[PDB]
């Protein structure tokens, strides 16, 4: 769309990797953040 | 007779100095098998409560599980816990002034005995 | 100062669904050093008792060591045990109907912390 | 979330025969994390007390921490302890005569579950 490939990356589940959503718990998401690289923590539930 | 059991156990001991505030005493992994939480007051407090409970690493999910007034100076949680995202043992003191009756500051010690989520298979 | 101590410890956790029957929760070896038995009721029972005790692998040697009515929903055995041929921790619920007051089934969790019969020699 | 925890735990079990005297049951290292002391009376005593407490390897630093009369026949210390030079768990029986009501000698069993002073670093 407008020269930009649109990709279906799947759903982030407990099994394989995809784009997140507000169903992932704060702990589960934050486990994958370095906390030394991120400036601030906004999880999908926090964004929701 | 065959089963799976937790074969790894840790004890975490942490001190705080018994005046108003919130302290993050023990960190627990997901699936940890918390089997003993004990709180002890070293000294002679004059006024105040200590409430130990569970809270999230980040968000404000605090909920007291053991309350200790001044008099008994020792307590143990009556319940056993499997860690489900509440990965902080925390303690808050809402009322407290200086040491009182002693001149020497009042200590609180929390010991948490918990089994790691790992399991192994054994038959007897 | 020199002694022999048990250096190996296991925790066994088992769930049953709190209605009439007998369940064989934890298997223990001969010479096991049972140092904690804890029973927990997850949910809101309306009527019934849970009795945990020891019984043989085969024969009908059941004898309750901890009885839990509906109200307190948690208990711990007050006594420590060396396993002598009573190698089954078992729990029986004689009175119980459907969940009650919740719509969601009532759980019971038993955790057994015990030390293996093996010993090692240590001097301090 | 990162901490240091005690990863090594021992259980010491020792028997004595419940008549007047002093017995040195469990030896503990400096910095040991004593998290459970349990005393049990096997048999039917008729008269006497058992007092368990802490004392030095050499000098007369005995101080009872748990007293057991005849009737209840079992007890557990209500408090948790870090070993600071009081490296002997000891038990004394000041009043006791022969077995009584049984013909078979009365036993006392003490179990001490303690964590070693060593720590390791873990983050969850």
């Amino acid at each position: 769309i407008d020269n930009c490939p649109v990709i279906d990356a799947g759903v982030w589940n407990k099994l394989n990797v995809g784009m997140p959503n507000s169903s992932i718990s704060d702990s589960d998401f934050t486990r994958y953040l370095n906390k030394a690289n991120v400036s601030n923590i906004v999880t999908p539930m926090q964004l929701k | 007779m065959k089963q799976k059991v937790h074969s790894v156990s840790y004890l975490a001991k942490a001190e705080f100095e018994y005046k108003n505030g919130v302290y993050d005493l023990v960190a627990l992994p997901t699936g940890a098998e918390v089997i003993k939480i004990s709180l002890e007051v070293v000294g002679l407090p004059t006024a105040g409560h200590v409430s130990v409970g569970f809270k999230d690493e980040s968000k404000k999910n605090y909920s007291s599980i053991l309350t200790l007034p001044v008099n008994e100076t020792s307590g143990v949680v009556t319940k056993d816990y499997t860690v489900k995202s509440d990965k902080i043992v925390a303690a808050e003191v809402k009322d407290a002034l200086a040491e009182g009756s002693d001149g020497r500051p009042v200590k609180c010690v929390l010991r948490a005995l918990y089994f790691l989520p790992s399991v192994i298979e054994v038959e007897y």
